C-alpha cells in the first residue's frame, strides 16, 4: 500500500514524488527521516507543526516547481508569519501553480552530511552510490558504487572505498559517526531500486550522520 | 541450456570450405582435423564432393548424420540460408565466422540472425569470430595456429585480431590451454554461458576474458554466475575500455553503447574477479593461478641474494597491499647454519650476493618445510659465482623434497642464461619471471584471488 | 673533480690479482684483457711474477709509469695501506671493490678511506662496488660479463648484485651500453659527479639510475646539475624505496637512513627525471629514448589491425596522460586508397585484421612521409593472412624509404614467429615490443621526456 | 633589519618568534599578511584599532603562555573603543591569574580577516634536499587527508603553479558553490616567497604559515609561525 504513492503520481501524471510522499516512502522501507507534515493551510500547519514539535521549517510543495523556504519558527502563534510571506513571495516571484500545500518539517541537528543515491545501469540494473556529501561529491566526484541487491559487506566495503571515509571516524570537532545505520541505509536503498520497477532514480541529499543513527533530511524519487 | 554438445560434439559440419587452400573456411577444416578432432567432420560446399579427403555434402540437412555444431564461413548474404538448413538439419549450434553485422552497424540482420536460429532450437556463437577450441575434445575449430600447450586455462575473447594473437603468445609464454572461445558480437551465446560451462568443466581451472563489454539487463546475471565462479576458480578480465576515451573506442569497433566504467569496477569486486590493465599482467597472473594453490596465510617469505632484488619486490607488493612480515625464528636458525652472520633476515631474507648454487636449494627447502610459511617468492640476481641454471635445479628439487604444495615464484635476472633457466622453470609449470617486479606481481594476484574469494564469501554469508 | 682520466685512463692497476683465478681480482683482470683495454695494464701482487702474461708488481708505486687508475681487491684490512701506496703513486682515482664498510656497521673506516685518498688529491669509487665499464676506451674493470652491446646508454648502480646482473640483462634486452658504473656506497664520488661527465660525454645520450638514496646537504645539488642534464638528455631513476615500507629496507641494506619518499618524487620533477617503478619499466623506456628524438609535436599516430590492440593502446596512452587526435586528412586519404572504407580512422588507425603485410609498409610509410606527423606507434596482430617477418621488414622499409628520423615504437603479439620479429627489429635499433601495452608505454617516455625537458626550461626562464 | 627579530631572539634562548614577530619578517619579504600592531597600554589598544579598523581582535604578546586561547588571554569581535577597553583589562586580569610573573610584552591588536579559502604553506628542512616548500588546502584536508605538495626551493614560478595544482584538493580554488575562484597568482608568488626566506636565513629551522585566506584578489597571512634553530 506504500505503493499507492507510486501508482497515484503515475496516474496524475507525475513523473516524481513530491517531497513529503518521498519520504513517506522511503520511511516504509526503514530508512530514517526527518518528521514531517503538508500544511493544507496556516491552520492546519500550525496545529501540524504543534502536532510534529518545534522549532519547524516551511517549504513549498507543488508539482509546479526562489524563496520558498523559511527557518526557526519558535512559537505557534508566530507560525502566521511565515506562511502567508511564502505564498505572498510566490506569487510576486512566480505566478502559476497547483499547490498541495507548504511543508511543515522537523528541525534536523548539524551533522556530518552523506549522499545516498540510486540509478539504473543498462548493465547491472539498480546500483546503490555512496559518497560524503558537501563538494566531495559535487566537486570533486568522490563516489563508490555497488550493484544492488547489496549484502552487509558490500555496504561496508564501499563505504571504506571512497577517500573522505575519515571524516566518519572522527576528526576536529566530529565525533565517529555510525557506520552500521549507513550500512543498513544502503542496503535498504538497493532493496527499493530491486523492488520497485517504476523508480527511475533516487537521490537521498542531504543525509545527516550521527554518533547513533542517521537522518535522511531531502529525498529525492524520479518516476517512469 | 547445455553447451555440453559445443564443446564436446559427436559431428561437427564447416560450411565454406573450399578447393581453394588459402579462404577461411578451408583453414578452419584443416585445424580440425591438424589438432586430431576424433569425432566426424563433414565440409559443406555447393560444388565439391570431396575435401581434405572426406566426403563433402551440398548442404548440412543432406548430411545422414546428427550434426552436433556448424562453423559458417560464407558472406553474409548467405548466413540465413544456411541457418535455416543447419535449423531444418536439427543442429544444435551455429558457429558464425562470418562478420557484417552489428559492428558494421547492421544490427537488423544481427538480430533475424539469431530469431531464426531460436525457432529451431538452435543457439549461435558471436557473429564476427575466429572460432573456438577444446582440448579436451581435441578439437581446433579456429583459423589460428593449428596448435596450444595442453592445460587448464581457458580463454574468452571479444576482440578478433588481438584473442587469435593471444592463443599463438601462450605459446611462448608457457601456458596451458583447455579453450580458446572467441565471442565475437555476443549477439546470442555470452560470457554468462560460458562461465556456466567452465564453472562446471573438471578441465578449465582458471578462467582469463577480454571483455570490451555485456549486453544490456545481462549484468546482474553476470555477476551470480561469475561470482560462485570464482569461489571455486579465478577469473581474470582484460577490460578493454578502463578509461573514458578508451571506452569509447572500444564501443565504436563494436558497434555498442559504453558503460559506466566505476560501474563496470564494482560489479568486478563484486564478482571476485581479477582485473588487469594490460596482456602481460593478465597473463603472468594466469601462469600463477594455473601453477599454484591459493595461499593459507599471509607468512609470505621473500629470499634474495643481495637487498637490490628484494627492495623492488618489497615496493611491489606494497603497491597491492601486501606487506611482509619478520620471518619464524625456525626458518632463521635454519639459514643461519650457511649463512654469514651479517646478513639480513627482516624479510625479505638477503642470502648476500656472493652465495653458490647449493644456497638457494637449502634455503628454498627450509621455507617451504616450515609450517608457518604459507607462501615463497625466490628472487637470483645472476654473477659469476653461480649458474642460472644449477638455481633453477635447485629451486626444483626443493619443491618436490618439500613433499608438499605451496605458493611459489620465481624471479631471475640475468643475461641469456637466465632466459634459459626461466623457460626451464616454466616449461615445469613453476612460475618464473625476467625481473623481481614481476615475479612479486604474479605472486600478489594469488593473494588478489585469496581476498576476492573471501569478498564474495562474506558477500554471500547467510543473513 | 674532472673525470675524464677515471673512464679514459692511460694506465691502470689492479690491486688483488692472483695466480688463483678464482679471486675477484683475477676476474677483473681477465675482463680487461678480454674486452680489449688498448692503455697499460698493471697486475699487483706480493710475490706473483707474471698474471694473465703482464709484468706484475708488488706495489703500485714500483710501477715505472704513471697510473691513473686503480682497482683495489684486497680485504678491508689492507686496504687503507693500499691507499697510502697509491697516494704516494700519485693515483688519481682509487676504484675500491672492497666491502666491509659503512654497509655493515664500519663508517669510521670508511670516512678515513676517503680523508686519506683526499690528503693524496686522490678520489674513491665506492667502495662495496664491482667496479666500472666504459665502451668507448674497451674498458671493463668489472667482475661481472665479459661483454655488452655498444650503444649510448649510462647505467649507474648503487646495488650490486641486482647492478651486475641488470649489465647482463641489457644484452637480453638488446640495449647498446656506454657505460656501467657500480658506485656502491658512494663514501666519496657519487651521482652528481657522475652526471657532470655523461653530461660532456659525446658518447652517452641516455643515462639510467638505480638509486637508493642520496647524501645528506647534496640533493639541491643533484637538482642542479640533473636538471640540466635532462635539457640534452634523458634521465631515468630506478628508485629503491618508493613505499614507507620499501624505504626502510633499503636503507638497511645501505646503512643509512631512510629519505622523505614525497620530496625524492618532487626532486625528480624538478630535475626533469623519468622515475620508473620497475626494471622492465626502465629498460623499455631507456630503449626507446636511446633510439628515437624527442617528437617535436602531439600528433601521436597510432597503427593497428583490429581495435582490440588499438584500445589498449588508448587506455595505456591515456593513462600516461597522452590523448589521441583526428589524423591529418591527407593522411586519411593516403591511406583510404588500400584500405576498405569501412574501416576506423579515429585513431588508433585501424586498417582490419585480414590486412597483408604490405599494408604496414604502406601505411607506416604514408604516416612518417606525412609532415603533420610528429610520432607513430604500430601495433600487430599475428594471423594466418601475415608474416611477422615480413611485417618486421615493411617497417624496416618505411623508415628507411621516410628518410627522416621520427619517434617509433612498435608492439607485435603473436607465437614464437613474432617472438623472432621483435628481436629482429630490436637488432636493428628499433623499439619493439611483444604486447601494445608496453609498445604505448614506450612512445609515452618519449613524450614524458619531451614534456619533462618542457618543465624544466620554464622553471629556469628568466623573469 | 628583518634579521634583528631572528638575533635578538637568539640572544635570548627563545627557539621560536612571537606571533607579532612572525608576522612583522614574513610582511618584510613580500608576504601580505593581516594587519597588526603592539598595544604598549590601553591608550594605544585603541588608537591602534581606529586605524587598523573595527572589528578587531586581541591578544597578550608573552614569551610564557604557549596557548592563548585558554588561558582566556584573547578576546575576538571588539566592534567598538569601548569593547576594547572591556576586553583589554579582562586580558590583563585572565592573565595575572592563571599566571602572575608572565612577561607582558604587550596586547596585540588584529584585524578582522574576512572568510575565504584557507590555505597551508610550510617550509622545512629536508636532510637530502634543505629548504623545501609545501603547499595545500587548510581545515581537513591536510590535517585529516594530509593531501599536501612539495617543491625543493628557491621556486620557480613553473615549481610553484604546479605544485598547487598537483593537490588532490586543487578545484577549491577554481570556484566551487558559494566560492568564487581565488587568486593563484597571489597564491604562487607567496610560494616563492617562502622558498626564498628558507634559503636566505639558515637560522630558521621551520616556518608554518597557517591559516592563510585566499580571496579573488590577494591573499592574506593570518597566522605564522617561525621555530628558530
Ligand atoms: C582475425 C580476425 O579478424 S577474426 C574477425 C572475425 N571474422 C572475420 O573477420 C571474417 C571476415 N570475412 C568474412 O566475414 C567473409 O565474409 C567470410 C570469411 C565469411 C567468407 O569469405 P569468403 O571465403 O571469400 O567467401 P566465399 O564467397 O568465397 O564463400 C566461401 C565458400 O562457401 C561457398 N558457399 C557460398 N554459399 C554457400 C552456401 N549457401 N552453402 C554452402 N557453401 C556456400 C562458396 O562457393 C565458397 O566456396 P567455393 O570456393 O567452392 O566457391
Ligand atoms: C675484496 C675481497 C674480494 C678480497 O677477498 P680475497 O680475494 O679472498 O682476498 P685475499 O685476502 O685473498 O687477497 C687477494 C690477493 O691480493 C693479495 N694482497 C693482499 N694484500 C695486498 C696488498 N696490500 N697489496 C697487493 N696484493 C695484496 C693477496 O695475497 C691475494 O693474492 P694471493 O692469492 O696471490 O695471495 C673481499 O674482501 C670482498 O670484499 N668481497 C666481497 C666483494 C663484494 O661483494 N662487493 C660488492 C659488489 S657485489
Amino acid at each position: 500500500s506504500s505503493r499507492d504513492l507510486l501508482l497515484k503520481a503515475k496516474e496524475n501524471g507525475r513523473k516524481s514524488l513530491l517531497e513529503h510522499e518521498a519520504k513517506y516512502f522511503i520511511s516504509s522501507y526503514g530508512i530514517p527521516v526527518t518528521n514531517i507534515r503538508l500544511a493544507k493551510s496556516e491552520e492546519e500547519a500550525v496545529n501540524f507543526s504543534r502536532e510534529i514539535g518545534f522549532p519547524v521549517v516551511l517549504k513549498i510543495v507543488s508539482p509546479q516547481v526562489v524563496g520558498g523556504v523559511k527557518v526557526n519558527l519558535r512559537s505557534e502563534e508566530e507560525v502566521r508569519k511565515a506562511y502567508r510571506e511564502i505564498i505572498e513571495n510566490v506569487k510576486r516571484n512566480v505566478p502559476n501553480a497547483e499547490i498541495e500545500g507548504i511543508l511543515v518539517q522537523e528541525f534536523a541537528p548539524p551533522g556530518v552530511e552523506l549522499i545516498i543515491g540510486l540509478l539504473r545501469d543498462p548493465q547491472f540494473g539498480p546500483t546503490v552510490m555512496f559518497g560524503l556529501g558537501g563538494v566531495f561529491v559535487e566537486l570533486f566526484r568522490d563516489v563508490s558504487f555497488r550493484v544492488a541487491p547489496l549484502s552487509e559487506q558490500d555496504a561496508e566495503s564501499m563505504i571504506k572505498e571512497v577517500k573522505a571515509y575519515k571524516l566518519l571516524t572522527g576528526f576536529r570537532g566530529m565525533e565517529p559517526v555510525d557506520i552500521e545505520a549507513i550500512k543498513d541505509a544502503l542496503i535498504r536503498a538497493g532493496r527499493i531500486g530491486v523492488e520497485n520497477e517504476e523508480i527511475a532514480e533516487m537521490d537521498l541529499n542531504p543525509v545527516i550522520a550521527y554518533p547513533k543513527g542517521i537522518k535522511v533530511v531531502d529525498a529525492r524519487i524520479i518516476l517512469r | 541450456n547445455d553447451l555440453e554438445r559445443l564443446f564436446n560434439p559427436s559431428a561437427i559440419a564447416v560450411v565454406g570450405a573450399s578447393k581453394d587452400p588459402s579462404k577461411i573456411g578451408s583453414q578452419i577444416l584443416r585445424n580440425l582435423l591438424s589438432y586430431g578432432f576424433k569425432g566426424k567432420v563433414y565440409p559443406i560446399n555447393p560444388t565439391a564432393d570431396e575435401l581434405m579427403g572426406l566426403k563433402c555434402y551440398p548442404k548440412v540437412s543432406d548430411v545422414p548424420d546428427k550434426v552436433d555444431v556448424a562453423v559458417i564461413s560464407v558472406p553474409s548474404d548467405k548466413v540465413l540460408g544456411v541457418i535455416d538448413d543447419c535449423g531444418k538439419a536439427g543442429v544444435k549450434f551455429a558457429v558464425v565466422i562470418t562478420s557484417g553485422f552489428k559492428e558494421v552497424g547492421n544490427e537488423e540482420l544481427e538480430e533475424e540472425l539469431v530469431r531464426r536460429a531460436h525457432s529451431y532450437g538452435m543457439r549461435v556463437l558471436g557473429p564476427n569470430i575466429f572460432g573456438y577450441l577444446y582440448a579436451p575434445a581435441r578439437l581446433n575449430a579456429t583459423f589460428g595456429p593449428k596448435d596450444v600447450l595442453s592445460g587448464n586455462v581457458a580463454f574468452i575473447s571479444q576482440s578478433g585480431a588481438l584473442g587469435i594473437a593471444l592463443m599463438g603468445y601462450t605459446v611462448v609464454e608457457n601456458i596451458g590451454i583447455s579453450s580458446i572461445v572467441s565471442v565475437g558480437n555476443k549477439a546470442d551465446l555470452d560470457d554468462v554461458d560460458l562461465l556456466d560451462f567452465f564453472d562446471k568443466d573438471p578441465n578449465t581451472g582458471v578462467i582469463m576474458i577480454y571483455l570490451e563489454g555485456i549486453a544490456p539487463g545481462r549484468g546482474r546475471m553476470f555477476i551470480d554466475v561469475a561470482s560462485r565462479v570464482s569461489l571455486r576458480k579465478p577469473i581474470i578480465v582484460i577490460k578493454a575500455g578502463r578509461t573514458e576515451v578508451g571506452a569509447r573506442a572500444a564501443a565504436s569497433h563494436t558497434g555498442s553503447i559504453a558503460g559506466s566504467v566505476a560501474i563496470y569496477e564494482s560489479a568486478f569486486k563484486q564478482s571476485g574477479i581479477l582485473m588487469a590493465k594490460s596482456v602481460e599482467d593478465a597473463f603472468d597472473w594466469t601462469k600463477a593461478l594455473s601453477w599454484n594453490p591459493i595461499p593459507e596465510g599471509e607468512r609470505l617469505i621473500v629470499l634474495t641474494n643481495g637487498g637490490g632484488a628484494g627492495v623492488q619486490s618489497t615496493d611491489t607488493f606494497a603497491d597491492n597491499g601486501i606487506y611482509l612480515s619478520k620471518p619464524p625464528e625456525s626458518l632463521i636458525q635454519e639459514i643461519k647454519k650457511f649463512v654469514p652472520p651479517f646478513a639480513s633476515f627482516a624479510n625479505p631474507i638477503d642470502i648476500t650476493g656472493m652465495a653458490p648454487d647449493d644456497w638457494y636449494y637449502m634455503g628454498t627447502l627450509a621455507a617451504l618445510k616450515n609450517p608457518d610459511v604459507d607462501a615463497l617468492t625466490v628472487l637470483y640476481c645472476q654473477t659469476a659465482v653461480t649458474t642460472p641454471i644449477g638455481v633453477a635445479k635447485g629451486i626444483v628439487d626443493a619443491i618436490k623434497e618439500a613433499g608438499n604444495s605451496k605458493p611459489v615464484t620465481v624471479g631471475m635476472v640475468g643475461g641469456p642464461e637466465v632466459a634459459e633457466a626461466v623457460s626451464f622453470l616454466n616449461k615445469q609449470r613453476i612460475a618464473a619471471y625476467p625481473t623481481p617486479e614481476r615475479a612479486s606481481s604474479a605472486m600478489s594476484a594469488l593473494y588478489a584471488y585469496a581476498r576476492a574469494r573471501s569478498y564474495v564469501m562474506k558477500s554471500l554469508a547467510v543473513r
